[PDB]
């Protein structure tokens, strides 16, 4: 599973359809033209946010590093909440995806493509004054059967969708090049 | 006038209440003549089926033993626990008279 | 150029609107009520 | 015609209106004879029924009766919250005339 | 045929578009006796039926009454938003004839 | 009988295969008189029907009609990619023979 | 009765058990007069038809092909894993007879 702390509670979650993307109201809102780029998010901050710029929503590969983001982001925060999150196509590992161009490596985030809906949510462990209440909230509208099988999206379907600018290295050399949008490199 | 399915179960002879409080294991359909039932089974191991339609069933049985198959499909995709199951004993396997879920 | 971008922003969005029809696959589904074609006919 | 549950539940003799705004607790299904039915129970305690199809019921409340318990079997599944029920309270359990769904 | 609701509308008496670009706010169905109805309203106060059958309806357009009340029960649950209604609008509430969504 | 839709497309005179590869833009579906009928377009420009039940229809296409306007409804509503359609193109407009979806 | 497909399965002449554990990739859906029927194919290159309501069906089966047909257009649309078909193998494209599904 992923992990993601964030300050906005279980009920804004599913109202929304998600943890949404910033900007993005609510997950099947096509009403809005949201600026989509993996290379963007990758390198954006926000205050009181781990990243979710730029069409995606950061996650980290284990419960400890998404606590250890989640105090340095939300700290003092009375209540914040770590989700617990299924692997499926909608994410995309960022170190293998901008390779060496990674910007925060160290970080090992796996970002998700438009967000992550509220169906793909397992559960969450609420954070009070820092500490995790070590109990699961189940999501009950988890489809378990669903992502029970799926994986994270093969790196090689995220090269095209890297989002470097036209004249960033990467479009010349591999593996970007054999996967080089129109106007790239 | 039952309220409960227990309540109902012990209105008809060969029946026995069953606690299953889980969802559905396994899911056959057939379309086989003289075999147009549902087979579901359990982590229990349990296997209950809806019984073949027949001359002896009256057409509101008729309706409800078709209503009875749509019940369990949907059940078994959406994952949803079943709580118990009136059966008739009587039968390999017990035949489904009817079913509770709760939550 | 700006091809590179707008590109890369429909590709994104491609993806996106493909894997939110599986999403509504899954959660639609739900609400879907087999018709007895012969009786309604 | 009426323009709401609670107009429409007022032509009625022997009804009554139960403000629910909560989803279905528990659901059973019967197909076993003579009592092919649905019950559904709420957290507030009351368990109303959909009548077995009889002669209290013109051609075109059987259509409606089999609609009702689709409708039930989705909301249930759904956790989707009903709003209001108008119901007979002359039958034990009450029996649902009509569910109204507010979003 | 008609290519559009607009040039299927206005091919009967009576019958008025409205725009509405809105989800469902509320939905009523009634199996009550002579009103087996389903109603919808929306956040602008319009109120639709879905008619009782009846005779002002040909045969073939009962498959058709029960089709349409599929019809809402789906969209109401899903939020999904309707584009525009063609109703006939000598009876009040005013009784749907078509339905058209984009996307 | 045939493996794919293009080979029973094939065995009718009057029939063109369309590729779609689109999800459906707008979806209408009427109960009026004599046209209870659903009409689909796409963001090319097309539009096809699934025609009303008639003269020149033998009864087992009858429980198919019904069938293909329950497919169309879900398949709007969840945003499912068409792949090909296999349609008449002696009506206007073209009516819906056969559908086909991947993935 | 049986408690399993293949021992279904192995009850009738002509018969055959795929497994399969896979979704389905492509669903054809016809109202084509004579050909109302659905293909279903796997990845693995297998296509299987639900046939045509034929002579050789007895009423019991027309509505059981009609539920088949519901359970693959379900099966295909939420993308849910069959696990295996028992067939009739004298038809081509195989015809299915059963399905099961597994957790």
């Amino acid at each position: 599973r992923l992990y993601r702390a964030d300050s906005r509670p279980p009920d804004e979650i599913k109202r929304s359809g998600g943890l949404m993307p910033r900007g993005h109201n609510e997950y099947f809102d096509r009403g809005t033209q949201m600026n989509i780029n993996l290379y963007d998010h990758a390198r954006g901050t926000q205050t009181g946010f781990v990243r979710y710029d730029d069409g995606y929503v950061s996650t980290s590969l284990s419960l400890r590093s998404a606590h250890l983001a989640g105090q340095s982001i939300l700290s003092g925060y009375s209540t914040y909440y770590i989700y617990v999150i299924a692997t499926a196509p909608n994410m995309f590992n960022v170190n293998d995806v901008l390779g060496v161009y990674s910007p925060h490596p160290y970080e090992q985030e796996v970002s998700a493509l438009g967000g992550i809906p509220y169906s793909q949510i397992y559960g969450w462990y609420r954070v009070n004054f820092g500490v995790i209440d070590e109990r699961l909230h189940r999501n009950r509208e988890y489809r378990d059967r669903y992502y029970r099988n799926l994986n994270i999206a093969p790196a090689e379907d995220g090269y095209r969708l890297a989002g470097f600018p036209p004249d960033h290295q990467a479009w010349r050399e591999e593996p970007w090049i054999h996967h080089a949008p129109q106007g790239c490199g | 006038a039952p309220q409960t399915i227990t309540e109902l179960c012990s209105e008809y002879r060969n029946t026995q209440i069953y606690t299953i409080n889980d969802k559905i294991l396994s899911y056959t359909e057939s379309m086989a003549g003289k075999r147009e039932m549902v087979i579901i089974t359990f982590k229990s191991g349990e296997t209950f089926q809806v019984e073949v339609p027949g001359s002896q069933h009256i057409d509101s049985q008729k309706k409800a033993i078709e209503r009875m198959k749509d019940t369990l499909r949907i059940t078994y995709l959406t994952e949803t626990k079943i709580d118990k199951l009136c059966v008739w004993n009587n039968k390999t396997p017990n035949s489904i008279a009817a079913i509770s879920m709760k939550n | 150029g700006d091809t590179c971008n707008e590109e890369t922003q429909n590709l994104s969005t491609i993806y996106l609107r493909e894997y939110q029809s599986k999403v509504k696959r899954q959660i639609f589904s739900d609400y879907q009520s087999e018709v007895d074609i012969y009786n309604r006919i």
